[PDB]
């Protein structure tokens, strides 16, 4: 053979002190896995999915989930195959009947004007799409063909009704409407009414109201119990600090959404020192509500990593009154300005207030 | 290695030149086929180097582990730590084998792919050569060289 | 397919091959091959008529497309454990079998007869369709999904469920077991992410060292149970390995034997193609009739040049896939043999005594070389084991049909290859003898300079570098003479490797014209022989290495068996801490 | 004998409604009943509805031509009411063409007979109505989302163990698909034949169970499998579940109902499971499932329901309050 290993001996030579690998060791600062990306699109990949066909059993859910160019291919194939499946039926029936023979029409043809498979294909188009040119009629002298005309119509009606239903659920898709719900790139932590809070701005771009809005906030962090648990991605709900406790919001202008950091909050011991890039912290914000046009509920998912938090900064005013109405200058949507704030944690802020209160009294 | 490396690439050049000369229609399809050959010859070297580096660096701890067990056999049995050291051997041996299994698979991945390409050449070369022996009248002489 | 563009569950999903996964693929590939033959016959027959006659091949051409999808459709139902969709597949086999059989029986009514190829292929298709039908029914018998109230569902194997297993060769579709398709993702990943022990994940259960060691012990335990033999000799080990790894070694041989036979299809196709092109008369064509469709016969089918090229293309795919699969089965068994022997040797290290008569003889270096040298040469033997069973077959089959191709002069020329092979064994043996002289001398010089590079400060502050360097140079000269001898023998090895086939052809063709002159050496015969020499040179000039490895392997097992029955730590099978009453200790096993 | 289940492991409430004073409410909701039918059964009603409709008017067209004298053998002097009607088979084919709107036109509707014009009007109105009825039913069948609940997954058996001192009935629920269930919700109920001090006997009393959410609500965000636990405080009905009486023939059951609108179609769905007494393992935790990759997380659904042994007291949660109170009181002094 033309290989250097054609004949080799049992070789073993002591490569003494084979050290200094000089590995790049770049995995330390490779990436920080995100729970949900900045535009929804949850960045979680499942493994060992023991599917029992339930992936495809939800056919009509799957068909809607597919992109439009894929839907056009399935729309085309589902009809082209149906036309061509019965094209072979009409061609074969007229073959077996014997009116396919190019001769004098002594008999009465099973389906008139069927001369070639091309005519058999065109007649299949006419029956299923109900064009019915009438050059290729269905004669009464073919009891087998009458059955197929019944079958093709029922299959043609059944395919159309199923395909129309899939399209209507795709026309009512509102995942594109949820992309006009905007969250600021970076959320800020600043004092409001003497209490620290985690502020945030969320805005709606389209003029169509999103009805029954409902905003949720959760902290994603690894949690170890006193009993020594290992919870990799623990989700702790965060109150919206709404005046009535509920999550309901009215989104016309870009609203400020903040979480009052009381003693019951998971962010109760966050300092600006521990807000670096590789910090085990993430805030998930989920805005729900029914789109007023299609009536279909939507979600807008955004997340803030630790390096996407901005301690001690304030959101600039956005709404300014004009001559006849108000005005939202979206250019200043995410602009932040520094604010005079303590650099201590919430616990220290409560503790400092507690000591001051005792001294005053 | 240098003698066999040059002979390997020169035989490929020698073979490809003769096939192209016998059937000029072959080189029309050689360029689309050569590009696929390049990518197979591209990704393989990246993996083959890494596997071969993993092949060698994984068997050095294995031989040393055998040597150290022979050096201090009395101590290991004294601590009753031979249960753990056998488990280390299985961890040392399994890493050595799985590094070699992937190296073998990489060679087998290359060899199968680089022989379906060769098989596709044979059909393309035979098809054009037979047709050119019926119309351009190759007289079946260069056809045989186009096949062997 | 549209969903697969946005499917994430298939990122690490598991599978469960249905009962009959292997019998499905082997039939499908056979079915695909015969459908190509029908296409070849169909296009062959219609060339004589003035009309196209599309019914000869297009029904078969549509079958080939349907057969390909029938296994793509089946595979998509195999990865997703949803057997219910096999009803559509089941209907196809039931429907195709019934319609094809009606065609087959109607040929017999018109008395087509086996003398017509279309009757043979149609009859063959009935069997292939029937057997594929039984495979689908056997799925229902074991899965019990259509009618039976309680389905006997099957779960993916436990070793596959691990996220830490990435060598998925043992469990993939039979086409990926042959073409190694699953490696494509790993190879692409190597370009972006460098390959470390992270990428190379935990090996499967079948190839785990502990699993192999259990099978080797069972092979030993059953050997000592069925047979009551006191010693554990070389033959005891050889019979042990065959029991624990024969069922895979035979599979490697089966692939190699078939790939060796399919390799000669090339020379036969070259002989067939050119011989048809060595005839001026191409106006003549197959001519026999039953209705006017002009059924073609067997000999006329294998006379068309294009038919043989297509059959050559199909044969080449089989040969080059069986041959590669033969390597993997042999190699994987070899790696497992190493895995189960390293554990056995290491397990012997724990159970061996520390007597000065024992441990003062076999130093750590002696037992280290046993793992490195002795095991690898035994491990490499299991790599080349299929060769010695098949290379004689390939050479004999090569010699048998090379006699028919050209005559006697081919055997006279080929004898030069056979006669000069024993000298090549001498060259290779003399190559290794010169190699050990360099190997022993390199270690002496490398050990000498190790002292030089260890006390360098005393060797540099005392200005001893010039004096000590001269010792390395002088030792190198004694080393370099040995390496020059090795370079000579490896240079001669290349010459005999490459000049003998040229000498074989030179003697063959000139000898044929001069001594024999029995023919004109047409391209049909001459160029068929050139391929045979290329096919025969590779086993002829590498069989020496197979024998040499077998000789080395016999020493390794002999050496391994001698070590494996040495002194052991007795009394293992059988209050104050140090309680000793008599304490008649000893080191010799008996007395002293 | 056997122990009944209120709801099976895959929903499917095992309650038998009996002595129903049926006022025909089954048939009054034809449109709702039509959707509830299986797909093979729908085709039969779909097929027989059209096939009867064509055949109902096939008799009408044949009778009209018979009365008009059109089907009299021979080329009569009269103008045919509907052309080329020379058999009931021709009448059947013409019936199909009008209602399906194929309209080949070898069998036209002439201007002579006014009765056929009315029947042509009637058949078109019936054809449009029946087609409109069938389109609506199929649209709601294509918008069905009960099969989506089949991809909502719960662990085989839940656990009761320690977490932040207190005792919580943990659980695990996972979503296999990639689409989201907007506005998810979890309701947990304990079903037990509960008596009352007043003397009442409730054969199956359903008491709601808090989900121990961060904001004291029901909303959950289901992307990776989560732990739906319930802190067993003084008000929890499970406050007196000893490990001793966790055996098979214990009147105990935890219903878990996961609700939320499917993002693809907007249809709300429910996923229901019940954990019997023998399907709760005291003092076990759930294994960590979410691993980390180079730039993403990784859920090992092989380890979805695996539980490991964890040390815990083998005493009731009621005895945990007493044990803590005594220890706290002793430490105070
Ligand atoms: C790894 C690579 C993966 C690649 C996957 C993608 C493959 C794409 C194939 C490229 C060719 C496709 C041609 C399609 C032309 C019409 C569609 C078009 O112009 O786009 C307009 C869009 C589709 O855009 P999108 O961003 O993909 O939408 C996804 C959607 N927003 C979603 O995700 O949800 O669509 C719409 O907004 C829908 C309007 C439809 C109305 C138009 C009528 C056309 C009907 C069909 C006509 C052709 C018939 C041909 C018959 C041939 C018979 C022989
Ligand atoms: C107890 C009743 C049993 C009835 C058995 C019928 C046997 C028919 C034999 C003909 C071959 C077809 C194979 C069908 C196998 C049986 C049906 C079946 O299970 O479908 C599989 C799936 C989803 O079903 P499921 O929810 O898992 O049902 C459970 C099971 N059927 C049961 O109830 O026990 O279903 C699907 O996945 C259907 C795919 C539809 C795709 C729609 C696309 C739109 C275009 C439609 C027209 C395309 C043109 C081609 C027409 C056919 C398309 C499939
Ligand atoms: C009329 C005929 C004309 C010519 C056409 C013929 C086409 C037919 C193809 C025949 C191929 C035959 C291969 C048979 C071997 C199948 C694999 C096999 O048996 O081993 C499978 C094994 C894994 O199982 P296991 O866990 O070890 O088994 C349990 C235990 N040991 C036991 O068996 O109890 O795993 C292994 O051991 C790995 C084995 C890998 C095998 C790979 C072979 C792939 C071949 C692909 C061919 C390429 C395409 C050719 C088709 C051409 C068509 C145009
Ligand atoms: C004169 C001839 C006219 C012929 C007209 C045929 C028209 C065919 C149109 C071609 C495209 C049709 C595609 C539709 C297939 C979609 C099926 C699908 O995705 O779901 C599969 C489902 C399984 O769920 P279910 O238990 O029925 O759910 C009930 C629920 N309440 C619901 O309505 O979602 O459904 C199932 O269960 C399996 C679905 C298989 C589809 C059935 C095809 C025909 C079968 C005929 C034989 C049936 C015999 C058995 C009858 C029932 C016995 C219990
Ligand atoms: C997109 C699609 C349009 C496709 C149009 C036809 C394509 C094939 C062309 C062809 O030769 O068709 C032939 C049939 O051919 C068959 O019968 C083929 C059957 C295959 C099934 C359909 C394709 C899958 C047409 O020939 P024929 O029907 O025999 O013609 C009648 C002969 N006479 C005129 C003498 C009476
Ligand atoms: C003809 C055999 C060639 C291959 C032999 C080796 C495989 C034997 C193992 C076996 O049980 O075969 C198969 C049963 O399949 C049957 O039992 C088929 C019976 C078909 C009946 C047809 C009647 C005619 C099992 O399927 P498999 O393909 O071996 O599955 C591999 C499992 N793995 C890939 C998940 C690891
Ligand atoms: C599904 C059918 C499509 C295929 C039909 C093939 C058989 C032909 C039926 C047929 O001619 O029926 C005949 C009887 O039969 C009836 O009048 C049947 C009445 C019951 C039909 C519905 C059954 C359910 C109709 O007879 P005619 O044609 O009205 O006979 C007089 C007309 N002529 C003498 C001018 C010819
Ligand atoms: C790394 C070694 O793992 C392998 C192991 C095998 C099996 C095998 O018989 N090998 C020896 C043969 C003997 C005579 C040395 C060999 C080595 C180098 C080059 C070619 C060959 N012969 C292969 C068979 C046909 C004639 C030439 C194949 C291929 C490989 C491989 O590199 O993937
Ligand atoms: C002459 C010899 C020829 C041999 C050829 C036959 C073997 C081919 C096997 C293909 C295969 O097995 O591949 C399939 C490819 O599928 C598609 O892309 C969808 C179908 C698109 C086209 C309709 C399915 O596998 P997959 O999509 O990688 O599986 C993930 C889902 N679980
Ligand atoms: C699809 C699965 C594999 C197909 C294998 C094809 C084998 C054909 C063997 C015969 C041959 O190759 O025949 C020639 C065929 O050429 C064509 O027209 C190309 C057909 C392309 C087919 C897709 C005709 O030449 P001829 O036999 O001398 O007939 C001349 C007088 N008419
Ligand atoms: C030159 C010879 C002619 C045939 C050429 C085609 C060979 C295909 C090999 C099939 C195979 O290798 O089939 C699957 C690969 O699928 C694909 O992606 C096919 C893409 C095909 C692209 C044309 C393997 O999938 P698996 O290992 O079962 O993966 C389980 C979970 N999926
Ligand atoms: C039938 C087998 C023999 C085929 C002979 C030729 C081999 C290559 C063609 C087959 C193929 O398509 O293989 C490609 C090889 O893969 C690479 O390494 C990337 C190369 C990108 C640049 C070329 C692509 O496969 P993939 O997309 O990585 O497969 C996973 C998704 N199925
Ligand atoms: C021990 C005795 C020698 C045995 C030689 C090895 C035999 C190999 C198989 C036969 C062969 O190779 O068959 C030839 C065609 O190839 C195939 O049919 C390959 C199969 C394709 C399958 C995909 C027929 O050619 P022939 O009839 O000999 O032609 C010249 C004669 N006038
Ligand atoms: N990898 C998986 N993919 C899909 N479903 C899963 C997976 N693992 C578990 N399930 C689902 O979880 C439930 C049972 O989970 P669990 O692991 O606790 O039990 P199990 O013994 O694996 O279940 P079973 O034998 O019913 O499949 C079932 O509804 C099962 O379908």
């Amino acid at each position: 053979m033309l290989s250097r290993k054609g004949i080799i001996p049992e070789e073993y030579v002591l490569t003494r002190l084979a050290e200094d690998p000089t590995e790049p060791r770049y995995r330390t600062r490779e990436r920080r896995a995100r729970f949900v990306s900045k535009k929804g699109n949850c960045n979680v990949a499942h493994k060992n999915i023991r599917e029992q066909g339930r992936f495809l059993q939800d056919v009509f859910t799957t068909l809607v989930d597919l992109k439009w160019p894929h839907t056009l291919l399935i729309f085309t194939m589902s009809f082209l195959c149906s036309w061509l499946l019965f094209a072979m039926v009409w061609w074969l029936i007229a073959f077996a009947h014997g009116d396919l023979a190019p001769g004098e029409g002594t008999n009465v043809p099973c389906v008139t004007s069927i001369h070639s498979f091309s005519s058999a294909f065109l007649f299949s188009i006419e029956v299923q799409v109900t064009i019915g040119f009438g050059g290729r009629m269905v004669t009464e002298e073919c009891p087998l063909a009458i059955l197929i005309l019944i079958v093709q119509n029922i299959v043609g009606l059944m395919i159309n009704a199923i395909m129309l239903g899939c399209i209507f659920m795709k026309t009512a898709q509102a995942h594109r409407r949820a992309e006009t719900l905007i969250f600021s790139k970076h959320a800020v932590i600043t004092l409001r009414h003497g209490r620290l809070c985690f502020m945030l701005r969320v805005g709606d771009l389209r003029k169509s109201m999103i009805i029954s809005a409902t905003i949720h906030m959760q902290v994603v962090r690894k949690t170890t119990s006193p009993e020594g648990e290992v919870v990799p991605l623990h989700q702790v709900d965060i109150p919206m600090e709404n005046g009535v406790g509920g999550n309901s919001i009215f989104l016309v202008a870009p609203l400020i959404i903040y979480h009052v950091i009381d003693s019951n909050s998971p962010l109760y011991d966050l300092a600006p020192s521990d807000l670096h890039h590789h910090q085990d912290l993430e805030i998930i914000v989920i805005l729900e509500g029914v789109v007023e046009t299609t009536g279909i509920t939507t979600q807008a998912r955004t997340s803030y990593l630790a390096d996407e938090i901005l301690w001690g900064q304030r959101f600039v005013p956005i709404v300014a009154e004009e001559d006849g109405r108000y005005s939202v200058d979206y250019s200043k949507f995410g602009n932040t300005v520094k604010v005079p704030t303590p650099l201590c944690t919430a616990r220290q802020l409560d503790e400092d207030r507690s000591l001051l209160d005792a001294l005053t009294l | 290695t240098l003698e066999c490396l040059s002979r390997s690439t020169l035989l490929c050049v020698s073979a490809l030149t003769v096939i192209s000369y016998v059937t000029p229609v072959f080189l029309v399809a050689l360029l689309p086929l050569a590009v696929v050959c390049y990518f197979i010859q591209k990704y393989f070297r990246v993996a083959s180097r890494d596997l071969q580096q993993l092949d060698d660096t994984t068997q050095l701890p294995l031989v040393s582990h055998f040597a150290e067990t022979v050096e201090g056999l009395t101590t290991i049995r004294a601590f009753r730590y031979e249960a753990r050291f056998q488990q280390k051997l299985l961890e040392y041996t399994d890493s050595n084998n799985i590094a070699s299994l992937f190296l073998t698979a990489a060679n087998r991945w290359l060899e199968v792919c680089m022989e379906y390409i060769g098989a596709c050449v044979v059909l393309i070369a035979a098809a054009t050569s037979i047709s050119n022996s019926l119309h351009r009248e190759l007289s079946a002489g260069l056809v045989g060289l186009g096949l062997t | 397919w549209g969903s697969q563009s946005s499917k994430v569950h298939i990122h690490h999903s598991t599978w469960l091959h249905f009962p009959g996964h292997n019998l499905r693929w082997i039939l499908t590939f056979i079915l695909l091959f015969v459908l190509v033959c029908e296409i070849a016959e169909g296009i062959l027959s219609d060339g004589v008529t003035e009309s196209r006659h599309l019914h000869l091949y297009m029904p078969a051409g549509m079958a080939f497309m349907a057969a390909i999808t029938s296994v793509v459709y089946y595979h998509n139902i195999e990865t997703s454990n949803f057997p219910k969709l096999l009803i559509a597949l089941l209907i196809y086999w039931t429907l195709a079998f019934i319609t094809k059989t009606i065609k087959f029986v109607k040929f017999y009514d018109h008395a087509i007869g086996f003398s017509q190829l279309r009757f043979c292929l149609t009859g063959l298709l009935v069997i292939l369709y029937g057997m594929l039908l039984l495979v689908e029914v056997n799925v229902i018998r074991v899965r019990r999904y259509i009618f039976f109230k309680t389905p006997r569902e099957v779960k993916p194997p436990e070793d596959l469920q691990d996220l830490g297993v990435r060598f998925l060769q043992p469990f993939v579709n039979l086409l990926s077991k042959g073409t190694y398709w699953w490696m494509n993702a790993f190879i692409k990943t190597a370009h972006k992410k460098p390959i470390d022990l992270r990428a190379i994940a935990k090996l499967p259960i079948a190839m785990r060292a502990l699993t192999n060691y259990q099978r080797l012990c069972v092979a030993f335990d059953a050997q000592a149970r069925k047979d009551t033999q006191s010693p554990q000799g070389a033959r005891a080990i050889w019979r042990a390995l065959c029991h624990a790894f024969g069922r895979r070694l035979i599979l490697s041989s089966t692939f190699r034997i078939l790939a060796d036979l399919l390799g000669f299809a090339g020379p036969l196709c070259i002989f067939g193609i050119v011989d048809h092109l060595g005839k001026e008369n191409h106006v003549f064509q197959p001519k026999t009739q039953f209705l006017g469709v002009y059924f073609v016969s067997s000999q006329e089918f294998l006379g068309n040049a294009y038919v043989l090229a297509v059959l050559l293309f199909l044969a080449l795919l089989l040969q080059r896939t069986f041959l590669q699969a033969s390597y993997y089965v042999a190699i994987e068994t070899g790696i497992n043999l190493r895995g189960a022997i390293q554990t056995k040797i290491y397990n012997k290290i724990m159970h061996m005594s520390t007597s000065n008569l024992s441990m003062g003889e076999m130093t750590a270096g002696q037992i280290c070389n046993l793992v490195a040298i002795d095991t690898n040469q035994l491990m490499w033997f299991f790599f080349l084991c299929p060769n010695l069973w098949t290379m004689p077959v390939q050479i004999i089959v090569g010699v048998i049909l090379l006699y028919y191709i050209l005559g006697v002069s081919a055997l006279i020329g080929a004898a030069v290859i056979i006669l000069l092979a024993p000298v090549q064994y001498f060259v290779a043996t003399k190559l290794s003898q010169a190699q050990r002289t360099t190997l022993e001398h390199s270690n002496e010089r490398l050990k000498q300079t190790n002292e030089m590079l260890r006390g360098m400060k005393l060797l540099k502050l005392y200005a001893w570098e010039s004096i000590f360097c001269s010792r390395v140079e002088v030792t190198r000269r004694k080393e370099m003479t040995s390496l020059r001898a090795f370079a000579v023998y490896t240079s001669i090895s290349i010459f005999m490797n490459t000049a003998i086939p040229i000498a074989a052809v030179l003697i063959t063709f000139v000898g044929h014209v001069s001594f024999f002159k029995e023919s004109d050496l047409s391209p049909s015969v001459a160029f068929a022989s050139l391929s045979l020499f290329h096919i025969l040179v590779t086993p002829l000039f590498l069989l020496s290495s197979v024998v040499r490895s077998t000789v080395k392997a016999l020493v390794s097992v002999q050496k391994l068996s001698e070590f494996l029955s040495s002194a052991e730590i007795r009394e293992e099978q059988c209050n104050f801490c140090v309680q000793i009453i008599g304490g008649f200790f000893t080191w010799t096993p008996d007395g002293i």
